[PDB]
């Protein structure tokens, strides 16, 4: 298998819909982030939230293909990271670039304990077709720079629990029942929506380092902290990597 | 589906519900670029061969281009494998190996572009939206570079750290993505055989297959990069795709006429 | 005056000086552009609205470029004011804000540019100085991001954070720069009223008006960005704007063919 | 009001007519800023001086309007912070880009002392018109600088004492009287030439944090030291910011 | 020689090997853009003066671009002298003079492309292969800036820290890279005189003369920066150069049709 | 003479044909230069190595003259640069761009112990004409780079043990004696192959600071770390400087 470029990087990916809480929720985040910058060396990459769905909305409604959307969505994750990086500026962490990220990072973190990205991949209009919804997005973007860097970890903070069998906010939400554990396989296997993109588990069945993810809410105080340090406080997914 | 149904589903739904996903696929579908035609010059193929091979290709697409809008795709070639054979014997992953191949897509691009220059044709980044030079008869025509833009974020093989999207694949989203006319790869073969006829005594020529056929003939990975037969099978806009030899005079120029030679290689 | 007065001026006193600054307004007036009429298209008031409303402008702006080079800046909208809303509940400043708003109005330039690319016209960089599309009948407009270049450097409005020079300004500021002969507002409502047509039963239409007037009759922020109507009252080259209705068919069109649709807003 | 995004950098404005007289004044002033390297955290960002004047001549001459003629300033002020990094190089300072002031001033703070960039605001050619030259030069970016981010303080290095009621090289300086302390409004509604940009008194009307400004002779060594600390060493501009 | 022999010999020795630089030297010579002319607008000589050396010089430009594609290069002129004096006074090497020295070329290239550009004519980085512009009737000219790319890696004079590489080099292998038909310098006086005409009385005007003769008659460094000469001896393409008057009426004109004015540089 | 910009620096220019070995010549050749890191600042210079050969052999055929080449190979000693520093991410090393080097360094080299940039002078369409090959390469462009900053050395790292009398894999290798010492201005006049840039010999001949030049065999562990410490391994090539 590859070498680990970054073995001792820990990946945390912000999902859009916790940014678009505003305050309530970035000022907590923000506050735990702050004291996590001692304990990781952290690339911290945002998603997309609700801008990126109006943004679809116009452009499906403009008849643009899915290569159009997927550079509209990643600029809602951009501003979403320009937002964080702000709020953290005052502890030596800024906004970097995704050439920045992808050839500079170790100089970066060589810097300062932090630094902030768009968790989008640069697929643009060479996105894949077949869905009319850009496929690649923050999550799998933010699972194949972990993987790519060999990472310690990656680390999905979003605005439940984890994954349910159900969408626990919609309108089956009464049979939703939480999954503690489950692997990227099953998952791939059963229909219905999830909180992280499906490319996620088809890059999770090609990855060659990184074990599992957790997925954890961001809306409760100590859970980053905790699946950081490797405790189970949300949805586990195994990724089907092998240890060598 | 409406409009306003549709928004609903955008505004509460995960983008991974199907009831979301089968309401957006319902959109109007545009196409940005529909009277172009995307070419792809290989590196190996072509550009790797020198003036033999390419100035006979400038000519043609100088003559073609008073009556065919073209966006002229670059092949990577031998310069590829060799930093691929570096990097993968020093246990490099494929989205570092993906970062070193573009380099070499760009220098067959400025080589092209150099001879192509006095004849107003420039190379360019964002061909599908190169609005000046596509509208302009004494231009009409643009050079880019083939590899895709996905770096270090490129997706892996099941096996192994080559790069599979490469050169093939870059070209063909972008002819799928702005909703081009026709996609034309332009190699150093007439077209599909039964087996590599570099290596294999009796194959036999595939004037016209489906995808399907090729897989079931053992054909995934023979003419063109294999990931692109399944790119293929999922485009909106692009639903076939033509093969032919810049090796032999005109083959270009015939291909862009309608003359069927080559191999054309259906979704469906 | 002259020139040798002016530079000695220019080497021996402070920039701030009365008898410098007086001097250096004697200058010759060059206008870069001035054959050009600079469009703003409503992020909120157009291109929020999608298809409906941007289809029909899409089909004026290439009839209009026959006769007519055109500048065309895109607004921001919702997503911007979305941005907004976040970024001011934590407390960020102005110049923050400046920077979140920019990457809207630039989504909405690719959106229309991508719609226009057929058609030639390119979304750019650098409107005023786009030379080459500008002097071509195939082409004869441009697109750009209307937001100012401000960023962090933005200078805040007197109460809160919202960065007061948005794309109503960023507009304005080039037709000015580059001396346009026209500067055109496309929003959603006929034009200016005695209030707030949305909100307001019995306000009546105001065919024009001067920035004194409708600072007396409490409009400085109605339907333009107020810093707008100062920078006009400043302004060397554009000393009137129009605004019109983009969504009533061939508005723009007959504005440009100097009907006097909407409300015309003058500097003195 | 906002937050402060960086409240512990210290942002110094070194005058481009300070630079202009060559290695007899930098080199001094060099070797005081290196000197306080340790003590503060610092952006030092340079303005434009003679150069600009002689674009202005031949652009004025041209014709050229006033948002072509800020751009042709601000290249000067550009350069004259290469000049002077490159002279502070061996200490580990460099010049940085405008974007990446406005972006990654953090991460740069982080991994060294000091860093150097041009005081002109990226308003190019948006510069607002009526006069027809660019109001919003090196003293007005450096303070919307300083005072967006929050600073601990801008202090303005000037190749005169500071504020007097006449320009005191010019031809009234027989009754140029110093000035200790002003305000913004005061100077405001004065007229006659000032050695700070008349659009500078402007944004401070509207600062949110930054309530004095210092502005010291820079031919003067250990001025810009004692301003640092608070010393009242020049003229103090008050910017009718008030505490919270 | 062949091109197998060339490959092996580039394969198996060090570039510094003599027998592999003869083999290179035998290949084929294409020349990217025959057909263009290079003109350099010198910055002391020309720009700096303002409006009355430089609105006739654009008339100029506007009327030769109808029959002549054109390249035109900035000079610098002052502000790069007030630059070098700073900069070497405080000890900075040529490397970092020749940074400096860029930014006033550039502001040259944007004063005079705003004068342009409602003509067609665009400032453009990347001139030789500026494809588009050069291609059309419209536009048929580009502005660029006349500074070399080198830098920090500026080669430094065997005497102080000036850059001896400035606009007149840059100029002169652009035209020379791009394999350009002519050279043409635009100065403030008539030729080459046997002294500097500005400094000496009796300077007696050279109509022509080979690089070989100026060395000998001490003009060296003279009209030309002294280390173009030794270029234009090297050089494949431009074999001779022409300085002429930009002050003078028609001058420029004259010389792209082919009128004698001025002073005629030969390698040989 | 100039001052020394960065009079700490230390300077190794890595040749192209030592990373065209691969993995059994640069994997010693990284776990060298990981023990130097804590040792020197180091700016890596990579070479282009056997790939620019092809491209010259393609632009050649096809007719393209010098200028069109000279950028073609520099493209193959970025891609060396990328991924020797790929192989040294996780010690904080990354691969800088050259406007980056340019202005930049200073900074870079204070947040992390060594940067990577591709050896090659940016000549690119400027590149002088009269031979058909590029003069200005690898090793050119790292002693301009080394000269102008006044660094404390350059180091060629190549694949033989220095300069010989002709080449020692060449048809006379038979007679290629091994010249431990020598001058630039010796080697300037004579003819024949070396294993530097004939250019190399030009800009010494014009260097105001580095004295001698240091060519050693990358493929023997431990004569790089000993020619950093000024110990004679290789050919010594004097330039030609003296002290002031
Ligand atoms: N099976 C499921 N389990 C948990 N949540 C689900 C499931 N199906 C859908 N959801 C929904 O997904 C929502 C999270 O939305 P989404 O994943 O789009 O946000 P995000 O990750 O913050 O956005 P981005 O991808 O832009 O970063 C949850 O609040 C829940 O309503
Ligand atoms: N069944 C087959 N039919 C025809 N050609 C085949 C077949 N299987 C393999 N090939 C080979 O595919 C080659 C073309 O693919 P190759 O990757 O060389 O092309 P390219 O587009 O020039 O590559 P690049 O631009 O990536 O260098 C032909 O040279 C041929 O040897
Ligand atoms: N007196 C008035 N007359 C007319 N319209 C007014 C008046 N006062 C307020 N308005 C409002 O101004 C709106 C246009 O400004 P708005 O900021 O929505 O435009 P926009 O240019 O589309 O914005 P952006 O591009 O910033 O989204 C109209 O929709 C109208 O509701
Ligand atoms: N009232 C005043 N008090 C003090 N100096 C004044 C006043 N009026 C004019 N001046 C002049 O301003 C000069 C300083 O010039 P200026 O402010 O243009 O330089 P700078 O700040 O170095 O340049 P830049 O703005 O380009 O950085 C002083 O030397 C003095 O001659
Ligand atoms: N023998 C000579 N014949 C003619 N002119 C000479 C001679 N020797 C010196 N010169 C001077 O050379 C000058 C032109 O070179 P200069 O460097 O001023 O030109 P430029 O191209 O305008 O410079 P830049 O663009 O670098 O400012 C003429 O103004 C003239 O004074
Ligand atoms: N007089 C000589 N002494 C030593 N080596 C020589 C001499 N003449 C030629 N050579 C050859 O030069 C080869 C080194 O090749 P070269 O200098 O092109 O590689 P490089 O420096 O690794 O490449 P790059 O310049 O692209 O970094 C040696 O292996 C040897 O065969
Ligand atoms: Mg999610
Ligand atoms: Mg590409
Ligand atoms: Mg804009
Ligand atoms: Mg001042
Ligand atoms: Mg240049
Ligand atoms: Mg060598
Ligand atoms: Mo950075
Ligand atoms: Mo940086
Ligand atoms: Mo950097």
């Amino acid at each position: 298998r590859p070498i680990r470029l970054l073995p001792w990087l820990q990946v945390v990916k912000i999902g859009g819909r916790v940014m678009d809480r505003g305050a309530d929720a970035i000022l907590p985040l923000v506050e735990e982030l702050r004291k996590l910058l001692p304990e990781h060396r952290l690339l911290i990459l945002t998603g997309a939230g609700v801008r990126a769905r109006h943004v679809f909305s116009v452009g499906l409604d403009l008849g643009l293909p899915v290569g159009s959307l997927a550079p509209l969505a990643a600029s809602e994750a951009g501003q979403n990271g320009h937002i964080l990086a702000a709020m953290l500026a005052s502890e030596g962490v800024s906004y970097v670039e995704h050439p920045t990220v992808a050839d500079q990072l170790a100089i970066h973190l060589s810097a300062t304990r932090a630094v902030v990205g768009s968790a989008f991949p640069p697929y643009h209009h060479h996105e894949f077709p077949g869905s009319r919804i850009p496929p690649h997005r923050a999550d799998t973007g933010a699972f194949l720079l972990a993987d790519a860097f060999g990472a310690a970890g990656l680390t999905i903070v979003e605005n439940v629990d984890g994954i349910y069998t159900a969408d626990p906010n919609g309108p089956d939400r009464g049979q939703a029942r939480f999954l503690p554990e489950t692997s990227a396989t099953d998952l791939a296997k059963s229909e219905g929506p999830l909180p992280v993109d499906r490319a996620l588990l088809d890059v999770m069945a090609t990855a060659r380092h990184i074990e599992r993810v957790q997925v954890v809410n961001g809306l409760v105080p100590g859970r980053l902290t905790a699946a950081l340090r490797g405790e189970h406080v949300g949805t586990l997914i195994r990724t089907g990597v092998r240890p060598a | 589906n409406s409009t306003a149904e549709l928004e609903e589903l955008l505004m509460q739904r995960s983008l991974t519900d199907p009831q979301l996903q089968a309401a957006a696929a319902a959109a109007a579908d545009f196409r940005i670029l529909p009277d172009a035609t995307v070419i792809k010059i290989g590196g190996q193929s072509v550009i790797d061969r020198g003036r033999a091979a390419v100035y006979p290709l400038v000519d043609e697409i100088v003559a073609a281009r008073k009556n065919h809008k073209l966006l002229i795709g670059t092949g990577a070639g031998t310069r590829a494998r060799h930093l691929y054979s570096i990097a993968a014997g020093l246990g490099l992953p494929a989205g570092v190996l993906a970062q070193l191949g573009s380099s070499v897509a760009d220098q067959n691009a400025a080589m092209l572009g150099q001879l192509l220059a006095k004849h107003g044709i420039p190379v360019v980044g964002g061909a599908g939206l190169s609005a000046v030079p596509l509208s302009l008869a004494e231009v009409n025509a643009v050079v880019f570079s083939g590899m895709p833009p996905y770096k270090l974020w490129m997706r892996p093989a099941a096996e192994g750290v080559i790069p599979p999207y490469r050169t093939d694949a870059g070209c063909f989203l972008l002819a799928e993505q702005f909703g081009c006319k026709q996609m034309i790869f332009v190699k150093d073969e007439d077209g599909l055989y039964t087996a590599n006829p570099k290596t294999s005594k009796d194959a036999t020529f595939i004037p016209r297959i489906s995808v399907d056929e090729m897989k079931a003939k053992g054909l995934h990975d023979s003419i063109l990069e294999f990931p692109v037969l399944d790119l293929l099978q999922s485009a909106q806009h692009v639903r076939e795709v033509q093969v032919v030899n810049g090796l032999v005079p005109g083959n270009l120029t015939r291909a862009l006429a309608g003359e069927h030679v080559g191999t054309i290689i259906t979704a469906s």
